């Protein structure tokens, strides 16, 4: 049937360009406009342009002109012409690229609305260089404390608590992927509160491709 | 084109998604599961294409678009998204009630001391244990909204199919030492949870 | 005496002198007849019909016309369109467009609406049936429709949708104006178009106003091209053989165009261009090199009649819509003007 199939996804650095093909097959290339829509984790979708691959004439919305182009492949052997495959470049890279690209289009003759979708690519925009991570103390004011592992790259931080003698009640958060290109996270128990001051508490943080164990104890301060 | 973030119903139910504007045009719908490409549903104001369930029916008169969802089924726990050519809604996650629906608790960490010593400062707001998956996150300076220097995530489901959530708001010291109250405000289903801390410490 | 809407394949009717080496003339002789010496349009008393330029299969036939013209009567030194490198004597040839009428065959009419303010699409009041169009002329052209017919009364935007940032727009102007094209006598390749700044700006100032008519009075911005091969983001045209390519960013300077007039925007607009050998085929992705100019002055006097536009969109959160110079293809020509014209069978 008609196929769109894409590559060229994965972690760039910031700035940097990023380069997405779209493998188009079940139909003449040259008769149908290709399509580029974006979706950052949790949000909509958002149009970044069309393509014809008649003469390569190109549609961008303002949000991507001067960053973004459009280009295609046309099918060179007469006896296999309905081939093609359509590139999207986007350049100048930030965290806020971070998103799942698709390559679209419409039904026969028309470009809108879009009946068929590529599986879309992933691209990751984060920190150029590996950089460990800092350990910080959440003090209780129940009784929940925690660690705070700030601005590490690149993922995953491991985090136990006591050697792993502590296991109930803990919730370590999904890390959250900074404008920085930084990861951090945080990770929480809640103890009884009478145990303040007669348990000690010690956060275990690893991360490997920079080689930081980070032991720290959570004490609950005077005031 | 504006549609609910989320919207929630139970099995055997009928349920509504409606975008306004549309400029009075043609209109598209689509669906999309976590992690998948959107699936068009509904093309021409009304028409589904072939293999798209007979409960899924639309109309749209004129500026308002509309989505019906008859005998609601757990695999239309999705989200569902309306279109005129190249744009779109926001996108309404609609979740099919599996467990009772469950208030957010919220944990607000203040700067740590040692951090300040280190000329940086962050305002931890952790969410957890809320049902369905959909909460607004937002940040204020005494009175005032704050948006700069905030980081927040997605929600992402948990253990016990309920949602978590965190976000960073990033001060310096002289910022944050210069300010009465700084609060995290967490909006779920029409109802808001306040957290607060004060520099003055204890 | 009813009809219903239909597809026959057409055949072609001209002046062409068997005598001439034309290559228009020549393509012609052969492929078309004689012009119609007794042509018969009769009104059909008050009957209402549904015309649609963008839908009409007369526009793919002539398109194919001038396929077969273009690949009869041009040839290149070189044609690399594949994994074919075929080499071929390129004498330049006389190269002018003639006027080709489009007949239908025994059993089929032309419909023709005569509505002053006709768009294109919709529905037509004064209807009338031919057996063949008025003479048009192949100009092969992008960015601007030369050497065409214009609008009756008023400046007219033709498009599927508006509202569809992938229809086309075509402006149908109501006052020709002058693009002159020399390239003079003693880079051989270097050549320019002349434009009275005057007179082009003003019409541009119709063309904003009326666009502000259909665009709820947002502010009407012109762009150079995004991006796409040389042959869309230039005004690219044929003249005696050559192939000019000229840009056009001068053509849509908007500190000229603007209600405060002034600036020194009213004198002429110098658009350089080049005459190039490397072309891009546009029957199938492909390469043409053909021989270098010929000597002496090369020049070409047209009629800009239309302009070729799209429009941005992605704007929701702005005020104005941006256009820039170009189409989809090439059959927006014809669609140009074969607007008024739609075949249908009599059963
Ligand atoms: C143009 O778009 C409008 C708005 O969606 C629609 O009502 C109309 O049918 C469309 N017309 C054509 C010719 O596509
Ligand atoms: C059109 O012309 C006819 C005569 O041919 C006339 O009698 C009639 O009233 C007019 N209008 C319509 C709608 O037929
Ligand atoms: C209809 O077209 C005919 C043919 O030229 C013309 O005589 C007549 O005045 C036109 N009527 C209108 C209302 O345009
Ligand atoms: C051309 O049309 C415009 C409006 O589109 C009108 O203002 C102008 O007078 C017309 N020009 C002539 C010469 O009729
Ligand atoms: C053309 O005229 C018809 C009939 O009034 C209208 O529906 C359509 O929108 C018009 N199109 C343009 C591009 O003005
Ligand atoms: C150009 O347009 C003018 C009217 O402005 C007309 O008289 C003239 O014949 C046209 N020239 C050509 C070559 O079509
Ligand atoms: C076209 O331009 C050339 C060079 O400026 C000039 O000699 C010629 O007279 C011009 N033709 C017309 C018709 O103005
Ligand atoms: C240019 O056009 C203006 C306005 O139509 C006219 O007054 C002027 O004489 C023209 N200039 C030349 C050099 O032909
Ligand atoms: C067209 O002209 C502008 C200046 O008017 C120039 O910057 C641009 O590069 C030119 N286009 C091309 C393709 O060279
Ligand atoms: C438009 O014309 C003005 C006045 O002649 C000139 O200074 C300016 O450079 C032109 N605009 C562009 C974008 O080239
Ligand atoms: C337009 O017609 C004139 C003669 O009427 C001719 O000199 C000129 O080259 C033509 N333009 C094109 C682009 O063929």
């Amino acid at each position: 049937h008609v196929q769109l199939v894409q590559s060229g996804g994965g972690v760039k650095k910031i700035g940097a360009a990023v380069r997405i093909s779209c493998e188009v097959s079940g139909y003449n290339f040259m008769d149908q406009f290709i399509n580029w829509v974006r979706q950052a984790p949790g949000q909509g979708l958002e149009w970044m342009g069309w393509m014809n691959p008649i003469y390569g004439q190109v549609n961008y919305s303002w949000r991507f002109q001067g960053r973004v182009t459009m280009t295609r492949q046309l099918s060179q052997d007469p006896d296999d012409p309905d081939w093609g495959t359509a590139f999207m470049e986007l350049r100048g890279l930030r965290v806020d690229d971070t998103a799942v690209y698709y390559c679209a289009r419409g039904p026969s003759g028309e470009n809108y609305p879009f009946h068929y979708w590529g599986q879309g690519v992933r691209v990751v925009v984060s920190s150029p260089s590996t950089k460990g991570p800092s350990v910080f103390p959440l003090a209780p004011s129940t009784a929940a404390l925690g660690c705070l592992v700030k601005d590490y790259f690149p993922e995953p931080v491991t985090v136990s608590w006591n050697s792993g003698a502590l296991t109930s009640g803990v919730h370590t958060f999904p890390a959250v992927l900074q404008s920085s290109g930084l990861y951090s996270l945080s990770s929480v128990v809640t103890v009884p509160s009478s145990s303040l001051g007669t348990q000690t508490y010690i956060c275990n943080v690893n991360h490997k491709p920079s080689n930081t164990k980070v032991d720290k104890r959570v004490e609950p301060k005077s005031c | 084109l504006t549609q609910p973030a989320s919207m929630s119903a139970s099995p055997g139910q009928s349920v509504t998604i409606s975008c306004s504007g549309t400029r009075h045009i043609i209109s598209a719908w689509f669906q999309q599961y976590p992690g998948k490409p959107p699936k068009l549903i509904i093309f021409d104001d009304d028409k589904r294409p072939s293999g798209v369930p007979s409960r899924f029916s639309a109309s749209r008169p004129g500026d308002t678009a509309s989505l019906t969802i008859s005998n609601v089924q757990p695999e239309d726990e999705a989200t569902y998204i309306c279109n005129t050519y190249e744009f779109f809604g926001g996108g309404t996650k609609l979740t099919v009630l599996s467990q009772p629906k469950a208030a957010p608790s919220v944990t607000l960490f203040p700067p740590s001391s040692e951090e300040l010593q280190a000329n940086k400062a962050t305002l931890v707001c952790l969410v957890s244990d809320f049902y369905p998956g959909a909460v607004t996150v937002a940040w204020k300076a005494d009175g005032s909204p704050v948006k700069v220097g905030v980081e927040t995530t997605k929600p992402s489901k948990q253990s016990n199919n309920k949602y978590a959530a965190s976000s960073y708001l990033s001060l310096t010291p002289e910022q944050w030492k210069s300010h009465r109250s700084y609060s995290c405000r967490v909006t779920h289903e029409g109802s808001t949870v306040e957290k607060t801390v004060a520099p003055a410490e204890c | 005496p009813v009809w219903k809407d239909a597809d026959t394949t057409l055949f072609c009717a001209s002046d062409a002198k068997a005598h001439e080496t034309e290559v228009h003339n020549v393509w012609a002789t052969h492929a078309c007849v004689p012009t119609d010496p007794n042509p018969q349009e009769i009104h059909l008393e008050n009957v209402t019909e549904n015309f649609n330029m963008w839908k009409n299969n007369m526009v793919e036939q002539m398109q194919e016309d001038v396929i077969s013209l273009w690949d009869q009567s041009l040839q290149p030194c070189v044609k690399l369109t594949g994994g074919s490198v075929i080499k071929q004597a390129c004498p330049k040839i006389s190269f002018d467009p003639i006027p080709i009428h489009y007949c239908t065959p025994a059993g089929y009419v032309i419909l023709k609406c005569n509505d002053k303010n006709f768009n294109g699409t919709g529905p037509c009041k004064n209807v009338s049936s031919v057996q063949c169009t008025h003479g048009i002329k192949p100009v092969v052209s992008t960015q601007l429709l030369l050497n065409g017919s214009l609008a009756e009364e008023e400046i007219i935007i033709r498009s599927e949708n508006l509202t569809n940032n992938a229809k086309t727009i075509i402006v149908h102007l109501n006052k020709s104006v002058e693009i002159n094209c020399t390239r003079p006598s003693n880079d051989i390749r270097k050549a320019y178009c002349e434009i009275n700044g005057t007179k082009w700006n003003k019409v541009l100032k119709q063309v904003t106003e009326k666009l502000k008519e259909h665009f709820n009075n947002k502010t009407i911005i012109f762009q150079p091209p995004s991006g796409g091969d040389l042959e869309i983001t230039m005004h690219s045209f044929n003249c005696r053989g050559e192939f000019f390519y000229c840009n056009t960013t001068q053509l849509f300077n908007n500190t000229c165009i603007g209600n405060e007039t002034m600036k020194g925007c009213n004198g002429t607009i110098t658009l350089p261009c080049k005459i190039k050998q490397i072309i891009n085929m546009w029957q199938g992705t492909g390469q043409a090199m053909y021989a270098p100019p010929i000597d002496g002055k090369i020049n070409c006097v047209s009629n800009i009649t239309g302009i070729l536009l799209t429009r941005d969109g992605g704007a929701n959160n702005t005020s104005n819509e941006t256009f820039r110079p170009g189409g989809g293809n090439i059959k927006d020509n014809w669609r140009s003007e074969l607007y008024k014209y739609k075949v249908v069978q009599i059963e």
